[PDB]
């Protein structure tokens, strides 16, 4: 599920797709370009706001032994969100 | 400066302990050539060790070129020996890579290299 | 027909070791310790730690300290094995090997289950030990230590009444005794020749104060009481085994302070400070002082030790290994004098030339 | 025994550095900067 | 420090500022340090980047919603120890111990300051300053850096 | 040009030199010591096979990490071949052999295919046509191996003009076919052969040079030789079909104006001071004539 | 295991000492995988009080 | 005190009388004997007196110092005398060790121990090989752990890491081949030297 | 405690009951058969062979295998750009190069690993403050080109995309553990 | 609760030492067998 | 037939080439060490016809294990042309691939493909004695899919 | 007895898979007649037998099937297959096979597991994953 070149080839998470003059397509040649289709900033747009109460909380991704150093955030911002760096998730207030 | 000398004194009595070298080098460029095939016949391989020789005659200090004679009588040992292989001998000569430009015009359409 | 005078050539495979070192931390250098003896690994480890634990002034933990002589006399089972029957293979007998090495990978997997994979672990380091070992081990290592007195014996069975063995073995590299100390063999092959030694016991350092075991010494200098001395070292780990299982205390792993071990990964993760020293200890490490030891360690090999030199920089300044075989090798040409070449075999398995001390 | 000389102390021919690195080669001697951040 | 943070409790949070471009915030590290309100208001001459509240609940930004773009803004991320403000330029692109610094000179003005140059393989990341006590006296300009 | 055709580095082994090639027949004696001509300095060589891959594992070293590629096709399908240079600064086609097949004869092999090669480089953006026919080959020559060739000669002109052209006289290194040949068993047959090396260098330096772009060069060395002489000469140093008999005898010429090799950057090596090495593997100097 | 009771008294006869019950390789009734999780022990000083780094 | 290496107060002063044990029987060619923290013995001497130490070092009964360990080669290039070269020791009888080291040039060579130590035959000669230090009376000289066509002396801290060469097999001559040094990814030289001294009462004032 | 291997050598009286006792240990030979008859027990023994390919050998979950990058259980690569797992990586073996993600969030534009680098040590795997590299069971992915190894990143994410399954259960039983 | 793993006391002894049993007959048993069966080939 | 049948027959060809090869395992590193637990019982060797230890002058593969040295790269590709020319290789090792640790050394050499060819390429610091029979096997089939008559029909 | 005891066991070994095709497949297949309980039978034919009586190394043992993803898995059989959750099973890492406790879905994961493809196509390739670092300069197409 990726965007592709009018060459024909595979765009990564990066616009990384060589132009049509450059003698680098070769090594594709009788081969194919390996490529993950799992852009991440697909899916976390595919994921719902976890509208919570009090305005600073803590974050983890799902296990606190188990990823994202228990970091906080103010959710003043009823304008845009809070996000976690390590994460992609997004938070507000309720109120 | 009142150092400490070192098989040698002042250079022109270490001239000679040169000389008892290139004897043994003059004499096994035939010797390592047969015994151990090689492409050169003896001759370029002659004017190469003096080519050394002839890289090394700025030298002032008795005690560098005291020094120097050692490393050579070393090569040697492992040469008038069959340590080394027709790979080692014949690596001095830089035989394959391109000598670079020695002037100034071609020397810089490949490379920053001042 | 006859020897005289041989000359090694020892020099093919250097690799700069000693002076990769200089580019690279401690933490960022302990592996390189693993490869030097590549058949017994930890105890390069357990004496690299030590240089560095002098240094910092920090002794770990004795649960630490405990483990690190269990498998430090684990290690002590390996290089014997590796050197009884590969000192057979080049004499020609196949076949302990093979029984051996079935029993010998039941002894990486009490690696590959603690430290992460078989061989190489990165399981010592300097500040005690990386990470605690699992509740499915410690059975596990009484039903194999159970089985494996007998394994020998039933090896002893065949090769030390042999022959074959005996009169291949017998009378050969007479070592003199004084002229070993001039040499400085320091490992098996003085204790083989009736030199009365050993560092775990005349100069202690870990927890082996208190294990009571013994010095199988070898008189008649030969390579047959050479061998004995290397198969009763592989018994006498047993007692030590034994004494080294029964009393484990409970207690701590990768030493309580912070600066020198990282912390807990379920600590770094909400605790600040604990995640600052794991950002820093692996970028940056330990910031020793300044200062220099020449730690030792008898392994299978023997006086393995390190001249550690330091630096108020965290990067080392010119470590350096002392490969308790250069010396044995540095007398090769000189024990075997008025014998012939078949045993001159026997010599290099009865000098354990595992290469990579010799290399570097 | 000792011996007199006031040479300029040349080494160059006991290191290899075959040409190219010996005399197109500046260098640089200082004292580094303060990193401004810390 | 200690090896131990025996805090347990529970930490703040900080609202992050819209400043500009050339600078990022993040003011939930921020210290309460004063070294920043201090530059712009004793070498810069502003007086915007005030300290507002107290208590932990104190926030160090402008009570509204203003850009501090002028020159010597940037000097501003080499003052801040912490890495709360910081320049977004470089926000990601490398790491320090992995550059190797080249030191030089600016450009671009006639002053011809004094610089530290920042290269990871080959390439450029940053711009910083040299400490030289008569050319700018330790910092530079936004425009070259 | 580009970005990365730019020939910035050093040396070779790891540098770049924008001379990404597509050398064909480099699987027996010619082209292996190109591609390590062009291997070395760093150039993308691309190599198609049509053999075993065990046949090109001697190719896989002097190639460094990327810049020594592999690819399948085969001569009697177009567009295969179109495939194989899509990304082609350069072409250079080194095909040929010494018998007929009965799939492919002189004929097929030295004139149809380069004549598609040709007309494939032309539909992409190319700019080199580097071809190797023989010298001894304008036309009426007492073989058929060389008649044909010379029309591929005229046959690339009129597809893909301003093309190099080689055409050496006669070739020795180890494992050839030639110096070989006499090993393993007379006058008005003179001879003037080329070491391998100093054809590959002028191939490698004719793919960078301004000039070349369409002259057609004879790389012939020094040493004309005299047959007898020289076959004799073996058996001093050392102690089958029509068209390639009929090929020895054939050889004769003397230099009319051609361009040869010290101007293009080669100083060509004369046969008896490398000879010794390759008739080493049959062991327990000769008259010249200018003309 | 499937050592039908003769060839045992065949391998120890040629062997020497009751080895069925010592043998070469593992069978059963060891390391049933997937112990249970550990809480670990904790070092010192996560005491809380006459806790510095000048005593350490 | 659980973490910190007990200190073991006792072994210092022997460490420390017997370091002026020989000093003043020896106060030739003897300059600054010390002691670490750890109990671990230094002797800094000059070249001209290296036998006449350790002969008492190897011959006399409370020395019996009979059995060397290591013989290595330190680097210094900012004083004259760059290359600090260490030896220690080791009773059997005494149960104790020692550290003698030394200083040069990189000519100011070093008669050699062989006569007293023949455990020394090597290491001597890897640092012929490592730093190009010649030593007097040395049986046999030559190369150990370079090839036998390697110009240099690497373990000098001028010498870079990767070397002045690399090899390869250019097919045309059918040899393992040396040309210059050409890299793929370039080792990258990391300043991990943080401010910050860590260590005062322990430093250089300027 | 010292213990002589070999101190047996004693004058005790060599008589006809004994003395020939070393010569019924020799010519009528019984040392030979002594290490002869043990062998041929062995053949009577189970061979711990295994048909490696459809019985494979016990490993346990710490292996320390081929590396991937890990992704959390909402998409959202794992992998932030720290910069320590190359400052560690003794072998000197990666370049992670990063910029911005174009959503304003902080992740990579480059990932690297050379597997011929790669010691296999752990360090990355531990040093990850986030369990976003990790090294995993695998260890059939010999290729037959030195090219196919040096892993980039949608290898090693697609690699991630696939032991997921897997590394989640043995990590599973590791976390709490180091 | 804290369990990583300490044993229960005990895990009992382990044999150390060679014990080598001799089997073999004494000697007598072996000439007086041989020649005696030799013998028996004589007659 | 004639093109079907020289199929059928290179499955048989290269069938007695594979089922029974005689390597020349080297030495020189930790990497060795695998290969003997790999000649061990447990992950055999020889349940493949593959022998623990041929002579060089008639083996079929080369198994290179360890690092690999300036100075012994002369000495190890004297090998190599002395074996005969079906020669297969295989560089356990991260050393051997491309030096991995010590690629940046000096006395090292950065991958043994720098010297000679390479039928497969095997990873690893110390690759598991199985993680290599994996390998074994891969160049058990790299030729069991390559084709030289096939082709030589073609010729 | 004793003896025949082993062959009143050692032959429903041979008659214990099926038929004949189905026990000389088998044979050929992996030389291991072993009578084996079944806990397994993924997606695309492994079947992952077991039995606890044997040594530590051939309690489990997993036959693949032919007719992987277009390669015919007769002959060729590879290691790199068994997909990612039972070689955590086959490995002896755990005790519990993945039908009473399988992974968890993460709805990113594979749905087929690609083998270690050695040379074929459909195989990795290195980039230079670095969006070109650098932008030179174009031509204005208006002549002067
Ligand atoms: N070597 C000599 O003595 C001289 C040669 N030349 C010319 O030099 C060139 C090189 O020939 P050389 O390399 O020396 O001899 P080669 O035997 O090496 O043949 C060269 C290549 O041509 C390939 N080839 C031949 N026919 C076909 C075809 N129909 N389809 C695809 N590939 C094909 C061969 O493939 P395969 O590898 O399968 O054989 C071979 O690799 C030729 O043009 C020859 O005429 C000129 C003067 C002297
Ligand atoms: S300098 Fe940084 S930490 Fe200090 S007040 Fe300003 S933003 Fe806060
Ligand atoms: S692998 Fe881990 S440590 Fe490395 S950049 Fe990614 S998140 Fe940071
Ligand atoms: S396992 Fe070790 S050597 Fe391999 S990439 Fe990670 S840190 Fe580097
Ligand atoms: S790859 Fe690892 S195990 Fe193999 S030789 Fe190198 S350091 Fe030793
Ligand atoms: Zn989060």
């Amino acid at each position: 599920g990726v965007q592709v070149s009018p060459s024909g080839e595979k765009i990564t998470h990066t616009g990384q797709v060589y132009d049509e003059k450059d003698y680098r397509r070769v090594r594709f040649v009788d081969r194919q370009k390996e490529v993950n289709e799992n852009f991440a900033i697909d899916l976390i747009a595919q994921q719902p706001v976890n509208e919570v109460e009090h305005r600073i909380i803590a974050c983890d991704g799902g296990g606190g032994a188990l990823g994202h150093p228990k970091v906080y955030i103010n959710l003043d911002k009823e304008t845009k969100t809070g996000t976690c760096g390590y994460c992609g998730l997004q938070f507000k207030q309720h109120h | 400066t009142s150092v400490k000398p070192i098989f040698s004194r002042d250079l022109n009595e270490a001239k000679r302990r040169v000389r008892e070298l290139y004897r043994a080098w003059y004499r096994e460029v035939p010797n390592t050539v047969h015994l151990m095939q090689l492409d050169i016949t003896v001759k370029q391989g002659r004017d190469k060790v003096r080519e050394m020789f002839m890289k090394n005659a700025h030298v002032t200090d008795p005690r560098v070129v005291d020094l120097l004679v050692i490393k050579g009588k070393m090569e040697l040992q492992e040469t008038i020996k069959v340590w080394k292989q027709r790979t080692h001998v014949m690596r001095f000569f830089h035989e394959t890579e391109t000598p670079r430009p020695k002037d100034f015009l071609s020397k810089f359409y490949m490379g920053h290299d001042p | 027909e006859m020897v005289r005078k041989c000359d090694p050539h020892i020099g093919l495979l250097h690799r700069g070791t000693e002076k990769l070192i200089e580019y690279k931390t401690y933490l960022q250098a302990l592996p390189y310790f693993d490869r030097l003896d590549y058949v017994s690994m930890m105890c390069n480890e357990q004496a690299y730690s030590i240089a560095v634990e002098k240094l910092l002034n920090i002794q770990p933990p004795p649960r630490a300290q405990w483990i690190r002589v269990l498998f430090g006399e684990i290690t002590r089972i390996l290089n014997h094995i590796m050197a009884v029957t590969t000192h057979a293979l080049d004499i020609g007998a196949m076949t302990p090997f093979f029984w051996m090495f079935e029993e010998r990978e039941k002894m990486f997997e009490f690696y590959e289950r603690v430290s992460g994979a078989r061989m190489h672990a990165a399981y010592i380091r300097p500040g005690g030990v990386h990470q605690d070992l699992p509740l499915g081990l410690l059975d596990d290592i009484y039903e194999f230590s159970k089985n494996f007195s007998l394994r020998i014996d039933e090896v002893e069975e065949m090769l030390t009444n042999n022959r074959i063995w005996r009169n291949r073995t017998v009378d050969i590299g007479v070592v003199t005794a004084e002229d070993a100390l001039n040499y400085g063999f320091s490992g098996v092959m003085l204790r083989g020749s009736g030199i009365q030694w050993d560092l775990r016991k005349t100069q202690p350092y870990d927890v082996y104060d208190q294990v009571e075991f013994d010095v199988p010494i070898g008189s008649r200098g030969d390579c047959y009481d050479r061998y004995l001395c290397r198969v009763e070292e592989m018994r006498q780990s047993l007692r030590i085994i034994e004494q080294c299982l029964n009393k484990m205390p409970p207690g701590e792993i990768k030493v309580d302070d912070a600066k020198v071990s990282p912390p807990k990964r379920a600590e770094m993760k909400t605790s600040m400070e604990s995640l600052i020293h794991h950002f820093k200890l692996y970028t940056e490490g330990y910031q020793v002082p300044p200062g220099a030891t020449y730690t030792a360690i008898e392994a299978p090999k023997g006086e393995f030790g390190v001249y550690l030199v330091s630096d108020g920089s965290s990067r080392p300044y010119r470590c350096k290994i002392k490969a308790p075989g250069f010396a044995h090798l540095a007398g090769l040409d000189k024990m075997s004098k008025g014998h012939m070449l078949a045993d001159v075999v026997a010599i290099i398995g009865t000098q354990d030339i595992v290469f990579g001390e010799i290399d570097r | 025994q000792l011996i007199t000389v006031d040479e300029k102390l040349d080494i160059t021919t006991l290191t290899g550095v075959p040409e190219e690195h010996i005399k197109t080669r500046k260098v640089r001697i200082f004292v580094p900067a303060r990193n401004n951040m810390q | 420090g200690s090896d131990r943070s025996r805090f347990l409790e529970g930490k703040r949070a900080v609202e992050d500022k819209n400043i500009g471009p050339l600078v990022k915030t993040i003011m939930t590290r921020c210290i309460q340090c004063t070294r920043c309100i201090r530059f712009a208001s004793e070498i810069a001459g502003v007086d915007d980047l005030g300290t507002t509240g107290r208590g932990n609940d104190m926030q160090v930004g402008t009570y509204i919603e203003k850009m501090f773009m002028s020159e010597l803004s940037g000097n501003v991320i080499d003052i801040c120890p912490v890495g709360a403000l910081t320049s977004k330029p470089y926000a990601f692109t490398a790491r320090p111990w992995e550059t190797r610094k080249t030191e030089s000179i600016d450009v671009m003005d006639a002053v011809g300051s004094n610089i530290v140059v920042s290269t990871r393989t080959g390439e450029v990341m940053r711009i910083l300053p040299r400490m030289h006590e008569d050319i700018n006296e330790e910092w530079i300009s936004d425009k070259t850096r | 040009l580009h970005h990365a055709v730019i020939p910035h580095g050093k040396g070779g082994r790891s540098s770049v030199s924008g001379v990404v090639a597509t050398v064909f027949g480099a699987t027996g004696f010619l082209g292996r010591y190109v591609v390590n001509h062009l291997g070395r300095m760093g150039s993308q060589v691309i190599i198609p096979y049509r053999c075993d891959v065990y046949d090109i594992m001697h190719l896989r070293l002097m190639g460094d990490l990327g810049q020594l590629t592999f690819l399948e096709w085969d001569a009697r399908d177009k567009d295969s071949i179109r495939k194989a240079v899509q990304h082609s600064n350069v072409v250079i086609n080194l095909i040929g052999r010494e018998w007929e097949t009965r799939n492919f004869d002189f004929e097929d092999v030295f004139v149809n295919i380069p004549r598609a090669i040709a007309q494939a480089s032309k539909e992409a953006g190319v700019e080199r046509f580097i071809h190797v026919s023989h010298l001894n080959a304008s036309m009426k020559s007492s073989s058929k191996s060389l008649r044909s060739k010379a029309v591929g000669e005229k046959e690339v002109r009129s597809v893909f003009p301003e093309a190099i052209i080689i055409r050496p006289s006669d070739i020795f290194g180890r494992e050839d076919r030639f110096l070989n040949h006499f090993a393993n068993y007379g006058f008005k047959t003179v001879k003037q052969p080329v070491y391998v090396a100093d054809v590959s260098k002028g191939i490698v330096n004719a793919t960078k040079d301004p000039d070349a772009v369409g002259k057609t060069f004879a790389f012939t060395g020094p040493n004309r030789y005299l047959l007898f002489h020289l076959v004799k000469y073996i058996f001093g140093m050392t102690h089958t079909t029509k068209d390639k008999v009929e090929r020895i005898h054939i050889s004769d010429v003397m230099p009319t104006d051609l361009p040869g090799l010290e101007d293009l950057g080669v100083q060509p090596t004369p046969l008896e001071l490398k000879s010794i090495e390759v008739l080493r593997r049959h062991r327990t100097p000769a008259k010249t004539v200018n003309y | 295991a499937s050592a039908t009771r003769v060839i045992q008294k065949l391998r120890n006869w040629a062997s020497g000492q009751d080895l069925q019950a010592k043998l070469q390789l593992r069978y059963q009734e060891i390391a049933k995988r997937t112990q249970p999780p550990p809480k670990l022990p904790v070092g010192p000083s996560h005491k809380l009080s006459n806790n510095y780094y000048c005593t350490r | 005190r659980p973490t910190v290496r007990p200190r073991s107060d006792v072994t210092h002063k022997q460490l420390s009388a017997f370091g002026e044990y020989v000093a003043e029987i020896l106060p030739k060619y003897v300059q600054q004997v010390q002691v670490s923290c750890l109990d671990e013995l230094e002797i800094c001497i000059h070249p001209d007196g290296v036998i006449p130490t350790l002969t008492f070092l190897r011959d006399h009964t409370n020395a019996q110092f009979k059995s060397l360990a290591d013989l290595t080669a330190v680097d210094v290039p900012t004083r004259q005398n760059r290359f600090e070269i260490v030896y220690n020791l080791l009773s059997l009888r005494f149960n104790s060790r020692i550290r003698v080291k030394t200083y040069a040039d990189e000519l100011t060579p070093i008669d050699s121990i062989v006569s007293v130590h023949i455990a020394a035959n090597w290491y001597e000669r890897e640092v012929w090989d490592m730093f190009g230090v010649f030593f007097f009376n040395h049986p046999d000289l030559r190369r150990i752990l370079t090839d036998y066509g390697f110009e240099g002396h690497p373990f000098r801290k001028d010498f870079p890491l990767t070397g002045y060469v690399e090899l390869r097999y250019d097919d045309e001559v059918k040899r393992v081949v040396a040309e210059p040094v050409e890299l793929a990814q370039e080792f990258r030289k990391f300043d991990l030297n943080s401010p910050w001294e860590a260590f005062p009462a322990y430093r250089q004032p300027p | 405690t010292y213990k002589y291997v070999n101190k047996k050598e004693q004058e005790s009286e060599v008589d006809m009951k004994s003395a020939t006792d070393n010569a019924a240990r020799i010519l009528m030979w019984t040392e030979l058969i002594r290490g002869l008859g043990m062998t041929l027990s062995y053949l009577f023994r189970e061979p711990a062979t295994i048909n490696y390919p459809f019985e494979k050998g016990p490993l346990s979950p710490r292996f320390r295998g081929e590396h991937a990058l890990r992704r959390y259980p909402s998409g959202e690569e794992r992998c932030i750009a720290c910069k320590l797992c190359e400052a560690i990586c003794p072998a000197q073996a990666i370049t992670i190069e990063a910029e911005p993600r174009a959503d304003g969030s902080r992740r990579t534009t480059r990932y690297d690993i050379d597997m011929t680098k790669c010691i296999y040590c752990g360090f990355c795997q531990e040093a990850c403050p986030v369990d976003a590299i990790v090294e995993g069971p695998n260890f059939e992915f010999s290729t037959e080109t030195h090219e196919e190894l040096l892993y980039n990143k949608e290898k090693l994410l697609n690699n991630g995309d696939k032991w997921e399954a897997e590394i989640a259960a043995n990590i599973q039983a590791d976390y709490l553990y180091r | 609760v804290k369990q990583d793993m300490p044993p229960p006391g005990g895990y009992g002894p382990i044999d150390y030492k060679r014990n080598l049993p001799r089997r073999g007959l004494s000697g007598y048993s072996m000439f007086a067998v041989g020649i005696g069966a030799l013998i028996f080939g004589y007659w | 037939r004639a093109e079907y049948v020289v199929t059928k027959l290179d499955d048989l060809i290269n069938w007695a080439r594979r089922s029974s090869l005689w390597p020349m395992t080297f030495g020189l590193a930790c990497c060795a060490v695998e290969m003997m637990h790999m000649a061990a019982p447990r992950y055999d060797m020889d349940r493949f016809g593959v022998v623990f230890r041929a002579s060089p002058r008639q083996a079929d593969v080369m198994i290179v294990a360890g690092t690999l040295t300036n100075k012994m790269a002369p000495a190890l590709r004297k090998v190599y042309d002395q074996m005969p020319e079906p020669r297969y290789v295989v560089s356990m090792g991260s050393c051997a691939n491309g030096g991995g640790y010590y690629h940046y050394s000096y006395s090292v050499v950065r991958g043994c493909d720098r010297i000679v060819p390479v039928d497969i390429y095997v990873p690893g610091c110390p690759p598991t004695a199985e993680a290599l029979l994996y390998g074994i096997l891969q160049l058990q089939r790299k030729i069991k899919r390559e084709q030289k008559l096939k082709i030589w029909y073609r010729r | 007895m004793e003896l025949v005891e082993v062959l009143k066991r050692g032959v429903q070994q041979v008659t214990g898979h099926g038929g004949l095709r189905g026990l000389l497949r088998v044979f050929f297949r992996a030389n291991d007649i072993r009578i084996g309980t079944l806990v397994g039978e993924d997606k695309y034919g492994n079947k992952y037998y077991e039995d606890n009586k044997q040594f530590f190394g051939r309690h489990r043992w997993v036959i693949y099937t032919t007719e992987m993803n277009g390669k015919n898995t007769f002959w060729d059989v590879d290691g790199s297959m068994v997909p990612p959750e039972w070689h955590r099973w086959l490995h002896c890492m755990t005790d519990d096979p993945p039908t009473t406790n399988p992974p968890t879905a993460r709805k990113f994961i594979w749905t087929n597991h690609k083998f270690n493809v050695s040379a074929t196509p459909e195989q990795y390739v290195p980039y230079s994953t670095t969006r070109k670092k650098i932008h030179e300069w174009v031509p204005p197409s208006t002549p002067y």
